[PDB]
């Protein structure tokens, strides 16, 4: 708010630029020699004016004060061209080590947190919330060096000559700060809160287009054009109540400088006439000297005058510091590391005994728990939707912190190396993913070598043996981008080929069998308990179908286990179970 | 250039703003260039004239131009800076205006042969980049041809040849270098976008993967090929950057190069005078005054290709041209409706061997009709041919036994109500979310119709006022719905095409719901789309249509005297 956020922004985009300071003062030494050669050329012009106006000279016999001019020339394009490379590579370091530290920290965070935003958010964050940052510190810093050491060099090049002429460009230079900052300014922290409800009309006019097909049905549109025009004339005129003052800092600058070179005309002028005696240093003023001051005059203010032209440069970094801040700052939990680990040949038995799950940020998702698996069976999550099913499998996966104890095999899980864990398992995912390029790549994912015989006998007429014949190639196609080509259940038979691939010990599975065709399901529902036949497995379902083999049946209401037995036991007592199969079968 | 064209021509309705921005920037260059090369003659004729000269020369005259240019300088700068963002402002408005107008027609037969999502950001991107282009390029190259004619001339009318000289550096400075720094600029910008397109896709792709990627130990050798495009991007930005810098040391030389110039050929003769004097400084202060003014015009080459890119893009997006038309012949309404279809064959014009093969069916005013079926059959798609989304491919459609062809906008739109599958909440307050229905009722009919069955907690909240969406507060489904229905409410139409009403929601909400739709809405006649078949026994006309044709058609008590059609004898899921 105000000035109290605008303050810590510049604030901390000002400390997070210690990864640079070579290249900075590198930039900052090249501008002080840009001061020497400028000083250096204008002595050697007003030198040849002086000898070529007055005293007549032949202009072949000024040969010698005209090479230093053109090597002059030269020496500054070089160090104009230095400058700027220098400029770029401190302004691209530290997006790298920005980029670097926000993917380690996205990456830290969790599954859990991440599927929150839908995809774009945080790409669009990372690309064009950090490219101003560059844009921002090459720009701007080194021409902030610039501005405060021109100026004291040429006030001291010129004092030796005149000290009429260096006072007359000391005199302006405590006002126009002052002047500036008190008088035709104030409102600095107000330009933001204009910049963010330009960008806000942008995103209601973005959500207007997203809703162009719910007014097409109810005949608006024309109707609707109208409140366009109005929020922008709105947002033109309370933008224009402020830029009738932001504006008063480059008529100051400009009037200054107009009256500088003015007066500097004028004393040198009526010097030479005789009506003014000031500071000729009891030799006489000569136009060599006028010529200095003339010339050196404009290069006095020119470093300010390019700082206006920055100004959106710095303006559109603070939108993305902003941004960047809250993210960075948002206190999150995290599971607990762990250190024991177990052996790779043995059952895994659970068992829990007042276990919550906690989300990332807050909140309890799954309340009290109390059950217990026997090493080998298959247990069947089934309940209400929306009652936290899927959270019993993160808080197994290792992707939500807990508070009680779970045990697998009389160890607890906060104990657990992950990278020794995360062996042990195998999942199958409710909205299928492909994170590679090949078919093949996106099936051996597990083990990205092997033989050529589980290729064919990996798991049932899927799309690993059947459903080869009609793509236009063979098991090495390129899958592409999210597995655009094969729409068919995004690919439902693949992941649970890659799954089947690997043998585990115990295997999670989520709502597998959503978004699939009639022969689809039922092969994938055979595949599915051929596995689950072999070793322990824990799966959330909604089907309701065939359930007579499956051990133990679990209902869970509001994050509450109320129901638990076979088949046969729960289809008949009345409890949840019944309303739900009720419920199911009065669906047709 | 042929891209900019029809936006060049949007800029006819305000042309004052921009011609007075443009005359603003040329009269303070004017100024100071003018202030630069007064102080500098006046110099040198004063130091020249010496002692002896006091009473020949009257210093009066001179002193009104450097009165006059400081006065004209500020003021110009600073009403400039006023103008040209007003200008903006407006330009931007209007072009918001005129794209939202060409989009809007074209939205079901249009949108879909992309991917919806991802392409309004673009189209916002490219506005942007428009409203940049106006300013960055139109007004420093006008404004700088202006000032270099303008000062070419006075300094001609002294003497030809350096006045000529000077013109020629000039003119072929700034006409000939844009154009010979956009080729290697073409390309790097070529491989830029390639490289940043497939940095994007790689970042989503791991990012939506993390899921798996962490099970399957795998989330170490995506990072590696993440990193490594990173660095060929930041190859591709440093070789543009290294080519940009190029641009102001050639700057820079060239302006050294032309007070060289001016210094040696004003010094044998200037204007037919051996010894000429006083006048070497003229030409000189003027070279470096006009030389350090031409620093707008070597960035507005960078701002080019992006801004023909998105005009491009904009362009093919506006010129899709729309799929149906409208006999915009003025009608009536009344208050009772049918809907008659007799055959209708139709196809997407994308793809084809779609359904809606032979449909024939009839309802009669004030009839409650239900179509049943399984998922994908074509009850969607004749939900989405009866608004006349697309148009039939081969049949006949009539309401009223009158065609649906010569009907209007309004009437169209307003004799139907379409309760739609997802519900979209407006960023904005309740009652702005709600009165898009209708726009003449009042705070109490708000009021009385949300206490009607449906939402009834959000009545108290902190008001009516809230905000709803991203923004605000939340809803879900069962939420959704009963909102739908009261905005179809409150849209009274005599027929109404509900899609489906219960799915993904639970058993007593789904209750409440059809007691709702079958209460509140007793005459109006009413086609809803179902396939969860919870109380579909009080439909006078049930049609269950599958393959893309109807199977078997009748009443509840007689269709069931022939086996369970979907029932299957009673038995099934
Ligand atoms: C509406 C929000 C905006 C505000 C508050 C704003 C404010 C400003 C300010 C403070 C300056 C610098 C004045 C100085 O140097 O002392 C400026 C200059 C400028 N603005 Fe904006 N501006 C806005 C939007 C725009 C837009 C939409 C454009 C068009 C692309 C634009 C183009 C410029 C240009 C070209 C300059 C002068 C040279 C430069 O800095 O690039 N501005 N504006």
């Amino acid at each position: 708010m105000n000035k109290s956020r605008q303050k810590e922004l510049t604030r901390w985009l000002k400390q997070q630029s210690v990864i640079s300071q070579r290249w900075l003062n590198i930039s900052r030494l090249l501008g002080f020699v840009s001061g020497i050669l400028i000083i250096a050329q204008a002595w050697f012009m007003a030198r040849i004016l002086q000898h070529m106006i007055m005293e007549n000279i032949p202009r072949e016999a000024l040969l010698l004060p005209f090479t230093l001019l053109v090597l002059t020339f030269v020496l500054r394009a070089w160090v104009v061209w230095l400058r700027e490379r220098v400029g770029y590579h401190a302004g691209q370091h530290i997006r790298f080590a920005i980029r670097r530290q926000v993917l380690d920290r996205l990456q830290q965070a969790g599954p859990a947190w991440i599927q929150g935003k839908p995809a774009g958010s945080w790409a669009t964050l990372v690309l064009e919330q950090i490219d101003d940052m560059h844009d921002y510190y090459a720009r701007y810093l080194p021409q902030m060096a610039l501005a405060v050491s021109v100026p004291l060099l040429i006030v001291v090049a010129i004092f030796p000559s005149n000290w009429a002429a260096a006072l007359i460009l000391l005199g302006t230079a405590p006002l126009i700060p002052l002047f500036m900052a008190l008088v035709g300014m104030g409102a600095a922290d107000a330009n933001r809160r204009n910049f963010l409800a330009l960008a806000r009309l942008s995103g209601h006019f973005l959500d207007r287009l997203r809703g162009m097909e719910t007014l097409r049905i109810f005949g608006r549109g024309e109707a609707e054009i109208e409140s366009i025009r109005s929020a922008s004339e709105d947002f033109r005129q309370r933008t224009m109540e402020v830029l009738r003052l932001a504006f008063l800092s480059s008529g100051i600058l400009e009037f200054f400088t107009s009256l500088s070179i003015a007066l500097v005309a004028v004393y040198f002028g009526f010097s030479y006439l005789g009506e003014l005696d000031f500071g000729h240093y009891d030799t006489g003023v000569t136009l060599a000297a006028g010529f200095l001051a003339l010339i050196l005059a404009p290069e006095f203010f020119q470093p300010l005058r390019d700082l206006g032209t920055f100004y959106h440069a710095k303006a559109q970094a603070v939108g993305a510091a902003d941004s960047l801040k809250t993210f960075m700052e948002t206190p999150l939990a995290h599971p607990q590391r762990g250190e024991a680990e177990l052996a790779l040949t043995d059952p895994l038995t659970i068992e829990a005994e007042d276990l919550f799950i906690t989300s990332p940020e807050g909140k309890t998702l799954a309340g009290p728990l109390n059950f217990t698996l026997p090493a080998g069976q298959r247990a069947v999550l089934v309940g209400r939707s929306g009652s936290g099913k899927s959270s019993l499998l993160n808080a197994l996966s290792g992707f939500l912190s807990y508070q009680g104890s779970l045990r697998i095999n009389g160890i607890e899980l906060r104990d657990l190396s992950p990278e020794s864990w995360r062996k042990h398992l195998s999942w199958v995912g409710q909205n299928p993913q492909l994170p590679a390029a090949t078919l093949r790549d996106n099936v051996l994912l597990a083990r990205p070598d092997a033989s050529e015989q589980e290729l064919q006998a990996a798991l049932d007429n899927a799309w690993v043996s059947e459903f080869l014949p009609l793509l236009p190639q063979g098991v090495d196609t390129p899958v592409g981008d999210q597995a655009a080509r094969l729409s068919v259940g995004q690919a439902q038979r693949v992941a649970v080929a890659r799954a089947l691939l690997n043998p585990c010990s115990l295997l999670l599975l989520d709502e597998p069998a959503a978004s699939l065709d009639a022969h689809s399901e039922q092969r994938v529902m055979e595949a599915l308990n051929a596995a689950s036949l072999r070793q322990t497995t824990l799966m959330v379902t909604h089907q309701l179908e065939d359930l007579a083999d499956w051990d133990v049946i679990w209902v869970m209401q509001d994050g509450r286990i109320i129901e638990q037995g076979r088949y046969a036991e729960l289809s008949v007592a009345g409890g949840p179970f019944a309303t739900l199969l009720a419920h199911r079968q009065e669906e047709i | 250039m042929r891209a900019l064209l029809p936006y060049l021509a949007l800029y006819k309705r305000h042309k004052w703003m921009l011609s007075l921005g443009i005359v603003l920037a040329i009269v303070t260059l004017l100024a100071s260039i003018g202030l630069l090369t007064l102080s500098g003659w006046f110099l040198s004729a004063s130091a020249v004239a010496g002692v002896a000269g006091l009473y020949s020369f009257n210093y009066m005259l001179p002193a009104a131009g450097v009165r006059g240019a400081a006065i004209t300088r500020t003021a110009g700068r600073y009403f400039e800076r006023l103008v040209s963002h007003d200008a903006t402002f407006r330009v931007l408005q209007h072009l918001r205006i005129y794209t939202f107008s060409k989009l809007l027609p074209l939205s079901p037969a249009g949108l879909a042969r992309y991917r919806q999502g991802e392409l309004l950001n673009r189209v916002v991107a490219d506005v942007d980049t428009l409203d940049h282009l106006y300013l960055r390029v139109i007004s420093p190259l006008v404004g700088a041809f202006v000032v270099i004619m303008v000062v070419t001339i006075g300094l001609s009318f002294l003497d030809f040849t350096l006045a000529f000289t000077l013109g020629g550096i000039m003119l072929l400075t700034l006409f000939l270098m844009p154009p010979l720094f956009y080729r290697a600029g073409k390309s790097t910008g070529q491989n830029l976008t390639h490289l940043r397109g497939q940095y994007r896709q790689q970042l989503t792709a791991w990012l939506q993967g993390q899921a798996e990627l962490t099970i399957f130990g795998a989330s170490d050798r995506y990072r590696t090929q993440l990193e490594n495009t990173e660095i060929q991007w930041l190859e591709a930005q440093r070789r543009q950057s290294e080519l940009t810098a190029l641009s102001q040391a050639i700057m820079l030389l060239i302006g050294a190069l032309a007070v060289i110039l001016m210094l040696w050929m004003a010094s044998g003769g200037v204007g037919g005078n051996a010894q000429p004097g006083a006048l070497i400084a003229l030409f000189v202060f003027c070279a470096l005054a006009a030389f350090e003014a031409l620093a707008p015009v070597t960035g507005a080459f960078q701002h080019l290709g992006q801004v023909i890119a998105s005009a491009v893009r904009i362009t093919d997006l506006t010129d899709q041209k729309p799929e149906v038309t409208f006999p915009d012949t003025q009608t009536r309404v009344a208050d009772r409706v049918s809907l008659t279809l007799r055959d209708v064959q139709f196809t997407y014009p994308e793809q084809s061997q779609q359904a809606l093969k032979g449909i024939s069916l009839q309802v009669n005013a004030g009839e409650h009709i239900a179509i049943l079926g399984r998922t994908g059959c074509g009850k969607s798609t004749l939900l989405q041919l009866l608004t006349r989304a697309w148009d039939p491919q081969q049949g006949e459609i009539l309401l009223n036994d009158s065609p649906i062809a010569s009907l209007n906008e309004a009437a169209l739109r307003q004799t139907i109500s379409v309760v739609p599958q997802r519900v979209h909440l407006f960023s904005a307050t309740l009652r702005d979310n709600l009165l898009l229905a209708s726009p003449g009722s009042s705070d109490e009919a708000l009021s009385e119709i949300l206490r009607r069955v449906g939402l009834e907690k959000l009545l108290e909240d902190a008001g009516l006022n809230s905000w709803l969406g991203e923004g605000g507060r939340q809803l879900s489904g069962g939420e959704l719905r009963r909102l739908a229905i009261a905005r179809a409410l409150l849209h009274d139409a005599p027929l109404v095409l509900l899609d489906e009403p219960t799915e993904g929601l639970d058993a007593t909400t789904e209750s409440q719901i059809l007691e709702l739709l079958a209460e509140m809405m007793r005459e109006k006649t009413v086609l809803m789309v179902t396939h969860r078949l919870r109380g579909l026994s009080r439909f006078q006309q049930i049609i269950v249509m599958d393959n893309g044709q109807i199977i078997e058609q009748g009443t509840h008590a007689e269709l069931l005297a022939r086996q369970g059609r979907y029932y299957q004898f009673k038995q099934g899921l």
